[PDB]
């Protein structure tokens, strides 16, 4: 897909593009509190008043 | 300098009705000058500079600071879905021209939220809400249909609009929202199901094509797909509650405080 | 050893010894509070009544048990822990009150005894003590009194010249 | 009566109340003392009562009042029974038929509610009395009016409220965390009996648009909902 992609390449044209960018084949081309708490207390004082 | 500036924008806005668009945005750019002075001297300068700021927006990918200018020329529902209010100081003929500025807005404003808001506007006309339904509805066909009926308003200077570009512009970005709008959150999708709601989409194969375009576009996140089974995949928590949580006590305080 | 008071203790034993002085009789009532370590926390107060009977055979029994009853449908419940009374003379001039105190302390040997002064009290000077017997020896020594007040409380008390679960975990 | 004023020590007062009990949730209820003879209500004393609510009913000890009234009556014959407090911090549904109730200890009832959590520096009191403005043609509504307050000390008072203020110039509490912990071990179906009782209040609201009983309904439901947080 990825030759396709590129232009219907070679094997050979492709890996120089995975080799490019780093990409490599694996099974395929391999490519890739305590605030918290006190917050809730003011609101809770908030909507009580 | 008032007058100064209200040169540079007539001249800006001549140039663009037959001038390219960078310099036009550069003469925009220089030509804000303190409110004040337009505030005082009249009404409508005000307002014009408004429809020019929104036209740089328009010009601009961003829909914000057009949305902005706009709503200050004219009254615009605002964040929290307040009513914005403007004053009817300005003269008449004036006021018809803001009211063209109001409706040119719409078409940014659309794009800045939401949603179906057309209470200041006559309710009447089916030529702004009837255009409203369409996008609701998710269905091209309909959207299609608004434009070619209503051509004319597009047209209206032909040579200036001779292709109608900006709309149809404005309509392939408005198709895309509704698929977004699902926004995944499934974690694994049957593929039929994607398959029935982007064959609504115009090309059928699109979903192949279309699902992995969305997922450049990255408005929706797509997992597996291209897979061999060829089933899509689909603290920071704290945070959100803790906005909600303020929200709420912002809409008490402007209650206490009423 | 150490007393400590809460706001309300020392706001009704002033107020009760004062208004006992305008009567011209002695005010006595109990303290409510918690034996804490060797520490004693003095949490709330109440006034027994004037009564004919000087120092001991003062207190009324009905009265307290009745009192106590209804505070109890109240939050506090909190053990007597002692006793306070307004006596003006000084300085351990009387005899007398001690042994009411032999009378707590055989009720309950952590039982402390203050006393306050609502004459000689004045504005920068509360005269205050407290104290117990000892267990040609003297018979009796004092422990000084410290005030424990909560934030709640310190919040509430700067509106004169104004111009729960937190607790617990402590 | 233009307006109110409340002693230190009957603010600090409710507050201990208050804290004994240990209850967030919990609002605490009892008497007020004082002279409500003139124009200005003057607050100066108060006892806890025995309090309890059920649903939209509440029960307050009545030989309770009376028993210790008569005890505060030997102490002091100067300082009547002129109302209520509670904790609050706000009005409560059922507060003007409570209020109905002491209405005949004495009248016209005064309501002081005591923020005691002072969430507000500038008010730890708000006070209210009993009346309704009427409608032309139509039967009177009964509704609270707001009276100003201010806080006022004679002289005992304020010489032991700045002699506390100078400085600055457990097995009941592990009980309550044990109850905390065992409703955060049930909200589930506890949360969805407080959606059901937001969405009654909302209901409520809609009718009166009744009203006042929704409106509590769904202030209960977000009070639940502070209390399960604080216990997390």
């Amino acid at each position: 897909l990825l030759a396709e992609m590129l232009g219907d390449l070679s094997d050979s044209q492709l890996k120089v593009w995975m080799s490019k960018y780093g990409w490599s084949a694996d099974e395929q081309i391999f490519i890739c509190x305590x605030x918290x708490x006190x917050x809730x207390x003011x609101x809770x004082x908030x909507x009580x008043x | 300098k008032m007058l100064g500036y209200f040169s540079l924008v007539g001249l800006l806005r001549l140039h663009s009705l037959l001038g390219d668009y960078y310099q036009a945005i550069k003469v925009l750019e220089n030509i804000e000058l303190n409110k004040k002075s337009m505030y005082s001297r009249v009404p409508e300068c005000q307002v014009t500079t408004y429809y020019y700021v929104g036209f740089a927006y328009l010009m601009m990918r961003r829909y914000q600071d057009a949305i902005r200018v706009f709503a200050n020329i004219l009254l615009y529902i605002q964040r929290t879905k307040s009513m914005f209010q403007r004053t009817t100081y300005k003269y008449e003929m004036i006021n018809k021209q803001n009211e063209q500025m109001h409706a040119l807005l719409a078409i940014a404003l659309t794009m800045y939220p939401m949603r179906i808001d057309e209470s200041i506007h006559l309710q009447l006309r089916e030529k702004y809400g009837d255009k409203m339904l369409r996008m609701q509805k998710g269905d091209p066909q309909v959207y299609e249909e608004l434009f070619s009926y209503s051509c004319p308003k597009f047209l209206s200077e032909p040579f200036l609009q001779q292709l109608k570009v900006f709309s149809d512009e404005v309509q392939q970005q408005a198709q895309l929202s509704t698929i977004r709008s699902f926004l995944k959150l499934y974690t694994t999708m049957p593929v039929a199901k994607l398959a029935g709601f982007l064959d609504l989409t115009e090309q059928e194969f699109r979903i192949q094509l279309l699902v992995f375009k969305h997922k450049m576009k990255n408005l929706v996140w797509t997992s597996g797909i291209s897979a061999l089974d060829g089933e899509f995949q689909s603290x920071x928590x704290x945070x959100x509650x803790x906005x909600x949580x303020x929200x709420x006590x912002x809409x008490x305080x402007x209650x206490x405080x009423x | 050893k150490q007393v400590q008071i809460d706001g309300l203790v020392v706001l009704k034993i002033i107020k009760h010894y004062q208004e006992e002085g305008q009567g011209t009789e002695v005010v006595q009532g109990v303290l409510l509070g918690l034996v804490v370590e060797d520490r004693l926390e003095i949490t709330n107060c109440f006034p027994f009544p004037q009564h004919t009977e000087d120092d001991a055979d003062f207190d009324e029994v009905q009265y307290q048990m009745e009192m106590m009853r209804s505070l109890r449908h109240v939050n506090i419940d909190h053990l007597h822990v002692g006793w306070y009374q307004s006596t003006y003379y000084g300085s351990f001039v009387t005899r007398a009150l001690l042994d009411s105190q032999f009378s707590y302390q055989h009720a309950i040997e952590e039982s402390v005894v203050l006393i306050y002064d609502p004459i000689k009290t004045a504005q920068g000077s509360l005269s205050l003590k407290a104290y117990r017997l000892t267990p040609f020896e003297y018979m009796f020594e004092e422990v000084p009194i410290v005030i424990k007040n909560s934030h709640l409380i310190n919040v509430l008390m700067w509106e004169l010249e104004k111009k729960x679960x937190x607790x617990x975990x402590x | 009566g233009r307006v109110v004023r409340l002693h230190p020590v009957i603010l600090a007062s409710i507050v201990d109340s208050y804290e004994r009990r240990n209850e967030g949730a919990a609002r605490v209820i009892g008497t007020l003392l004082g002279t409500v003879d003139k124009h200005s209500v003057e607050v100066t004393n108060c006892f806890s009562v025995p309090h309890n609510e059920s649903e939209d009913e509440v029960a307050v000890d009545m030989e309770f009042a009376k028993n210790m009234y008569e005890l505060h009556k030997k102490v002091s014959p100067n300082e009547l029974i002129l109302g209520w407090y509670a904790t609050g911090h706000d009005i409560t549904e059922h507060s003007v038929l409570i209020h109905e109730y002491y209405s005949r200890e004495a009248p016209n009832p005064i309501h002081l509610t005591v923020d005691t959590s002072l969430q507000n520096g500038r008010m730890s009191i708000k006070a209210y009395v009993s009346t309704l403005m009427g409608v032309p043609g139509r039967t009177m509504g009964v509704m609270f009016t707001p009276l100003t307050v201010k806080y006022a000390y004679y002289d005992t008072e304020r010489i032991g409220v700045d002699l506390i203020m100078k400085t600055c110039f457990x097995x009941x509490x592990x009980x309550x965390x044990x109850x905390x912990x065992x409703x955060x071990x049930x909200x589930x179906x506890x949360x969805x009996x407080x959606x059901x009782x937001x969405x009654x209040x909302x209901x409520x609201x809609x009718x009166x648009x009744x009203x006042x009983x929704x409106x509590x309904x769904x202030x209960x439901x977000x009070x639940x909902x502070x209390x399960x947080x604080x216990x997390x």
